[PDB]
């Protein structure tokens, strides 16, 4: 067994985790009571002496409307009582809040329902860490999340699905503070990070499910389907990422540099079959990515092509000869310029009566490229917009945080970003 | 992060916090005697962040009702709305605080003070998760303006991590009803500076221009004054009040609404002004100095934050496209080292009468002209000491005076120097 | 360059090698944790301590003046009750000598009188 | 709660007191035995337990007469024997008898039973104190009363309805000598001072009242009037109410610039055959219409307390003072951003049956302070001069235990008062 | 303040005295025998004022007659309302005073006056509150003049806070031949300067003029004098003894008419001037009475108020008319004759109006003036004083009873000091 624990903070990481765990459960016939008439999903799946199967999965929300979500829902008879974790305030969209007041109140509680999954497990990978970056719990309390895992499972893998914040959907200013704050404490406490902008995803929702104000289910919906391209071969018997530490394998030469840029296709709206060869031109498509970036502007380090459903080889490297003669896909140069495939024969599933169509092949590509540290440009520049001006800090350093936390954890994505630049030279 | 606590104290305090309290029982459906009967769940879905729900599947105001006269809460008692009140939350002494300042803070206000903190601890040990607190009050008065900011202080000294927000509506000469509101007024403001979170200026001066240019009212009233004031409260608490796209509450509206402390003094406006309308002509009103509620001109200074509130049936993504246009037209008017500092809420339960209506809650540079009107107005008083032996009778010194104006003229200088500031 | 990987039952994998490599190889405990919550905490604490402090100090001036008030007034009666007692003596004082200086008067003209009969007598 | 104590000192006092509780029981529905077949008369009417509402106040005189008529007149139920005080001889229109040799002999018992009628009361307010400054008693007495006042009751709010003299109905020479000696003495003891002219309230009877020679019950019906309209805010529950410390507060800027100017409009003749709100406000400004022989149009208001009553909406008085605020013959000091104190009381002013004055719909009485009414001390200053410099009757003080000096002391205490007017009328 | 103690002393004092309670008993309609048979409560309002109540609802006047010379009250028991005094009050001597002062101050009069002061302290004590005292007398002769004024001062002891008030009958060589009056009145009015708040200077010679030139009496008598004497008295003491607007003391009087304690001698005036029991075929108007109250001719005092400034003025004007008609001429009589009212003692005439005239006139007017012009008075009895002291005339027969030269030179100081200070406030300026 390989089994991999869930963690969802914050609303963002809540509502992603009821998206991607309904559709778990629509992939492997797992009905809404639990019961279900390839034994790989029982890696994010336990089972109870009723025949139930339930979610490896820890939701940490402070607000107990959020969490109402989770044992209200659809799905809220998976869920155990110890696996919802609330409180009475959130993090007031004050990282500070979440990471020192929140945190240091509420992380030995965390941790021990974490224990009590882990002690079910018998080959613990790791943990799947779902939040945004722009939320008061979000952000402050996954970073103190983040650095007690690394102290209490040391050789565990670390995987995030980051929501990178987007203002157009956004109600608070000072998600740039938020998203410096935890990216410089959890940068050196996770191995692997998968940004999914907000802005990126509702473009998508909106240009190729004509959806003129997407909501966050629309989001979520997409959302829920990169995951699942991702976790694919973890909860069946693929071939390629079959377990967490190769997602650093195949993605992340460089440890800081740990940020793939994910691209998705197709994404066709329900109420309106691709080849191969149109779903891999899709995946060098800015358009498609799930961060908003140019890799033109960059060199790769590593990238590669996860197939869902109907895909012979043959169909995948036809595609990829007329790619390498049109374009030119610049690898750096200590690394090799190539891709990793593979395929997972399970076909790509959707949401009944959703916004999204069911499709017979699609495809998922996660790269490394250095283009990806323009996301980081543009939150460093409007944190560097307020932060001369010391705006909004007092909220930050009345919950106990340092004022000269802001400087530590800019500088560190000064670093970052030329820890970037030297790589893509 | 469910329950707030009302306070109301003196005259206009609880005149427009009566006002208030008719005006969002009707939007949530409940009649005087308590008793729901709306149409829509979603009336009732965040009512107990202003109600408490009683034996008989009844609602009562979160409210408190506070007067060192008895004359207007026995006037309140007998309003529409009055049987509604918890009767032991009217906290009312009988002397009164003649208009002075120094009263309500200090002699007359301390006799009192204990007997309404008992009450405000009743309500907040009944309460699931404290906000905090919403105070309705004048400035230039003597209850609500000292013995409000008495209340303040001592409610923040008990509960000193809930927020504390008003509603403090500033005089004019153009609607006065004492001579030393300008003193009652300049230490008050130095009180707010120091210790609310989030306070609304209502301008009365602003109030009466209104209905008398606007609306044509060429003899406004109290009562046309009262009809913008709870327009405008109903308006910026639309977010506490109602389940949305936004589920505010007063610790997130201070975190991104002050990013200095003492700089926690809005502009409310409101669009369309009436007397007892398209989506892009409602956004423009927010650079609208004839709809703004302060009596400053917001293209006299620049928005370090903006919150914005639609209600009514309209298209979002218009909504959207309208505010973002009227930004990026009127970029200079915002500070560039904010970025995304305006959000809109909209909220599909429209106010009464009123198919769409907008409103604006504005932390502006440009609201240093309401403490400077206020300033010169208590400086032409003061270099004259006229009327300060009814002070300094009460014991206060001379000093508290001068440290009050000059804490004011601080507030000014400080939002001049973030106006004048630059990327 | 096609290079097959892995094949397992829900699918396969291969990579595909389009150029080489120009360049061959590659170019906090649970206590210090904890302190640093800790640091925060008291550092919350200290702020709010100093809040109250503040606060109190306003408590003690709001005594301090309404005490005044009173020491004013308990002065004012001080002073009128002097003031009153110093001129209600000094009137007292100045009518009865008034007085007593008509009556002097008076009973200097009735030994006068009493001179007059006894010169009568002498001649 | 919230009551005031009214003292009546000597024979104007009284005399004023008798018009005043008349009305206020006509206003009330008492008769005049206590007994009535809106709380807010207990202010003024403490209660036995038999249902008779017995005024708060205390009438004193040196001499009996006068009082006497109120023992054995209409009302002499309506008052307990023991609140009305008399002694033998009267103060023979000489301050030093009234404050010093007849006075102290019965100060004493006036002191006693004002504390027993503060003992009654659960929320004193103050006192207002009535008294003519011309006579023996009004003059001399009253000083004693209020000095003894302050003693006992400290800074409590003590307000004065004052009768300033008018040669044409007065009977005594000394009065400009008591007038500036009880000023000077009450000057640092009284709160506020709401001063009446006898000559204007003569020809504002001869005038509007179609009266050859009114008569001190003429004059007394009409300051009854005035006096009511000041205390109304204090009987009736009404919309906009004026307590005793707002009136000092809103009309008084300086402590001793405390002497208001009332004016009362409409005075109407009762046989002859409504007024609007805009009206009778402006006609408060008209100097005919003023309480003290004085031109506004000569100096500048520092405040305007208009008490209104009967059918008047708080929007007419709106556009009403708005009209004022336009005149430009109106000026208010430079220092003074807002000067308007506004009260509205809903039950119409009472006329005494048998009385000239009519019956109307609406009033307003006007309180302002102005720089003007430093002429009316200017006027009694000179007179005192006049006879002070030859030293004219000062004997008769002197021999009753007063000193040369306290006639100076007194008169320069005037002359800064008059000083003080100019100053605070300084840009 | 309340009772009024009447004193008559001497022969003018005891007929003049006795004038004057004939006429205001028959005002307050009190016969000879006490009993009231009036019309009008008005008469009993203040009659306190001047009468005891008694046994029988009867009225006794608070009068004590005295008088060195036994008969005097002999004439008084059988004049009419003899009977109305109280017996007990006449106080007798044996031999007169001679018209000698002397005799009448220190010696003879001392001898009686303890006996007096029996009677004034019984009526006195008596009293619920005493105003004061009245005294009638004369100043030429012995009796009144040095009896009087010893009276006064010995009644000022015992009584120093009332006020004393005298109606003091000047002489006048027109009337008596006796050479020492100018003597017996000099040494009264040093007297009276010094020890009397109110006095009503009654001139013999202004009475004897009015008679002679305005009466037409060829030979006046007394008689004839006292009927003047008698309606001035019922119009000064009108508003003590009626109910009116001005209800009227002998301490109000004194403050407001005496700006100086010396200046305290009134000149009185009336209007209009009749023979006694003579009919008034037609009554006089109000500016008729209101002009010749001011007028020379009908002052009983023999100065011309035009010599001097009035001070202060009293005026009484008594029968049914317009109070506003009297207010209208007494202001025209002042603004027109402003220049002898003094300037600074403002407001400084005051009136009074009563519904009630004296017997047999329909309208008349009293006039108290405090006028310099009555420095005339005291300048004609100086001038008669030096003629006969520079030549010693008669001094044996007051140092025959004791006396010495060096009184006689200090009384003429004073009332040359007095004549002083009259011109001193007849010439000051209120510049
Ligand atoms: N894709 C997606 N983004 C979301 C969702 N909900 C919130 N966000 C984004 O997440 C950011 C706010 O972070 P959240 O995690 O939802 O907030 P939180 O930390 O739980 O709340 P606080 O403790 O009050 O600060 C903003 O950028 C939102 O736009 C969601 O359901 N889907
Ligand atoms: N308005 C009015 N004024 C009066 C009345 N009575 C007297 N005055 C005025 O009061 C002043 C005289 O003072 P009084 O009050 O009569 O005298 P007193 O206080 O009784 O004192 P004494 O009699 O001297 O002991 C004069 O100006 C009179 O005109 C009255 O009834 N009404
Ligand atoms: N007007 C008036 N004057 C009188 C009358 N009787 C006497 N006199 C005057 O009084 C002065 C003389 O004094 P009298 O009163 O007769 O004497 P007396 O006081 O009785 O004293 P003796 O007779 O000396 O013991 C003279 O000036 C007389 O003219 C009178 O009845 N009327
Ligand atoms: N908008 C408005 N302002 C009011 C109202 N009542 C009083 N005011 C203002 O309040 C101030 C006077 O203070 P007030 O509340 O009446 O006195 P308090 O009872 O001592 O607190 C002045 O600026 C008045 O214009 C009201 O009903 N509405
Ligand atoms: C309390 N009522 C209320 N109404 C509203 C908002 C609001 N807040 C609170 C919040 O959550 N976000 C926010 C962000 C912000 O950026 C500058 C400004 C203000 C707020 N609050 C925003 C729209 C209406
Ligand atoms: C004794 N009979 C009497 N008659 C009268 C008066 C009068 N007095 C007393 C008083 O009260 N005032 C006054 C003031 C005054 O000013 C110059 C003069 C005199 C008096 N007394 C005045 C009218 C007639
Ligand atoms: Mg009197």
């Amino acid at each position: 067994m390989r089994e991999c624990i869930s963690i969802h903070v914050g609303q963002a990481g809540v509502q992603i985790g009821n998206a991607c765990w309904e559709l778990y459960c629509l992939e492997h016939g797992i009905q809404p009571d639990g019961q279900m008439p390839d034994d790989s999903f029982n890696t994010f799946f336990s089972e109870t002496g009723a025949g139930k199967h339930v979610p490896r999965a820890v939701f940490v929300d402070l607000e107990p409307t959020v969490i109402d979500e989770v044992r209200t829902g659809t799905y809220r008879q998976l869920f155990h009582p110890e696996q919802l974790i609330t409180g009475k305030e959130d993090a007031a969209n004050n990282y500070a809040r979440g990471h020192y007041t929140i945190g240091k109140e509420i992380i030995d509680l965390v941790l021990d329902r974490i224990r009590k999954l882990a002690d079910q497990c018998t080959g613990l990978q790791g943990f799947l860490v779902f939040h945004s970056f722009g939320g008061g719990t979000g952000s402050g309390f996954t970073s103190l999340l983040m650095e007690r895992l690394s102290v209490d499972y040391g050789k565990k893998s670390k995987l995030e699905f980051s929501i990178y914040p987007a203002p157009q959907v956004s109600t608070a200013v000072v998600e740039p503070y938020n998203s410096i704050l935890t990216t410089h404490t959890t940068l050196e406490h996770s191995d692997c990070a998968f940004m999914v902008d907000n802005e990126a995803i509702y473009d998508i929702c909106r240009r190729n499910l004509d959806i003129e104000r997407p909501t966050y289910t629309n989001l979520n919906r997409l959302i829920s389907q990169i995951v699942s391209s991702i976790t694919a071969s973890l909860r069946f018997d693929g071939a390629l990422n079959v377990d967490l530490t190769e997602f650093q394998t195949n993605l992340v030469p460089y440890p800081r540099i740990h940020f793939p840029l994910a691209t998705y296709a197709p994404v066709i709206s329900a109420e309106k079959q691709l080849s191969v060869a149109e779903i891999t031109n899709a995946c060098f498509e800015p358009a498609n990515q799930m961060v908003k970036c140019d890799p033109r502007h960059g060199k790769y380090m590593a990238c590669c092509l996860l197939y869902r459903g109907d895909v012979v080889p043959k169909d995948v490297n036809a595609a990829i000869a007329t790619i390498k003669t049109k374009r030119s896909i610049q690898f750096v140069d200590w690394c090799p310029t190539g891709f990793k495939v593979g395929i997972n024969y399970q076909p790509p599933t959707v949401v009944p009566g959703g916004d999204l169509a069911k499709v017979q092949r699609a495809v998922c590509m996660l790269s490394n490229t250095t283009a990806i540290a323009e996301a980081w440009a543009r939150l460093d520049h409007k944190f560097d917009l307020m932060y001369a001006k010391r705006a909004f800090v007092h909220w930050y350093v009345g919950e106990g945080m340092e004022e000269g936390e802001f400087s530590e954890a800019r500088e560190d994505m000064a670093a970052l970003e030329k820890d970037y630049e030297e790589v893509g030279v | 992060m469910r329950e707030i606590v009302h306070i109301q104290a003196g005259q206009c305090g609880n005149q427009i916090g009566a006002k208030f309290w008719e005006v969002i029982s009707d939007e949530h459906g409940i009649d005087p005697t308590g008793s729901y009967h709306g149409d829509s769940d979603l009336q009732l879905e965040r009512i107990n962040v202003y109600y408490n729900e009683a034996t008989g599947n009844k609602y009562v105001p979160r409210a408190i009702l506070v007067d060192l006269e008895p004359g207007t809460m026995d006037s309140v008692r007998s309003g529409p709305f009055g049987q509604i009140f918890r009767p032991d939350n009217f906290v009312f002494g009988q002397s009164g605080a003649g208009n002075n300042w120094a009263k309500g803070h200090y002699t007359e206000g301390a006799e009192l003070v204990d007997s309404v903190l008992d009450v405000v601890r009743k309500e907040s040990e009944s309460c699931d998760c404290l906000q905090g607190f919403q105070l309705t009050h004048s400035l230039g008065g003597g209850t609500g303006s000292g013995m409000g900011t008495l209340l303040i202080s001592k409610i923040r000294e008990e509960y000193p991590d809930r927020i504390m927000n008003t509603f403090s509506v500033m005089p004019s000469p153009k609607v006065s009803d004492t001579v030393v509101e300008p003193y009652n007024a300049t230490l008050s403001v130095h009180q707010l500076v120091e210790n609310t979170d989030e306070t609304y200026c209502i301008d009365n001066e602003a109030l009466y221009d209104i209905c008398f240019r606007t609306l044509k009212l060429t003899t406004p009233t109290y009562g046309d004054l009262n009809h913008l004031v709870s327009a405008t409260m109903s308006g910026v608490t639309t977010c506490l009040r109602f389940p949305g796209q936004l589920n505010a509450d007063l610790r997130k509206l201070a975190v991104n609404m002050v990013p200095f402390p003492r700089l926690h003094f809005f502009m409310p406006g409101f669009a369309p002004l009436t007397s007892r309308l398209t989506v892009p002509e409602l956004t423009q009103q927010m650079f609208d100095s004839k709809n703004m509620m302060a009596a400053c001109d917001p293209r006299h200074g620049r928005y370090l934050t903006v919150a914005a509130i639609f209600r009514g049936r309209m298209s979002m993504k218009e909504v959207d496209e309208q505010m973002l246009n009227v930004q990026n037209k009127n970029s200079s008017y915002f500070v560039e080292w904010i970025p995304n500092n305006v959000k809109t809420a909209v909220c599909d339960i429209p106010p009464r009468g009123l198919k769409m209506s907008a409103t604006f809650i504005g932390n502006s540079t440009a609201i240093q002209e309401l403490f400077k009107r206020i300033s010169e107005q208590f400086t032409a008083m003061f270099r004259r000491k006229a009327f300060l032996h009814w002070y300094t009778g009460e014991g206060m010194d001379e000093m508290e005076f001068t440290e009050a104006e000059s804490n004011m003229n601080d507030l000014v200088s400080e939002y001049q120097q973030y106006q004048d500031a630059t990327a | 360059e096609v290079i097959e990987l892995n094949k397992a039952t829900s699918g396969q994998s291969w990579e595909v090698i389009l150029k080489p490599p120009s360049f061959d190889g590659v170019p906090p405990s649970l206590e210090e944790i904890q302190k640093k919550l800790e640091a925060a905490e008291e550092r919350r604490k200290y702020q709010e301590a100093e809040l109250l402090k503040h606060l109190a100090e306003k408590r003690e001036h709001e005594r301090e003046v309404i005490q005044k008030a009173i020491e004013e007034n308990n002065n004012f009666i001080k002073m009128a009750k002097e003031k009153l007692a110093q001129k209600m003596e000094s009137n007292k004082e100045n009518r009865e000598a008034h007085l007593a200086a008509m009556l002097e008067r008076l009973q200097e003209k009735d030994k006068h009188a009493e001179e007059v009969r006894k010169n009568k007598e002498l001649k």
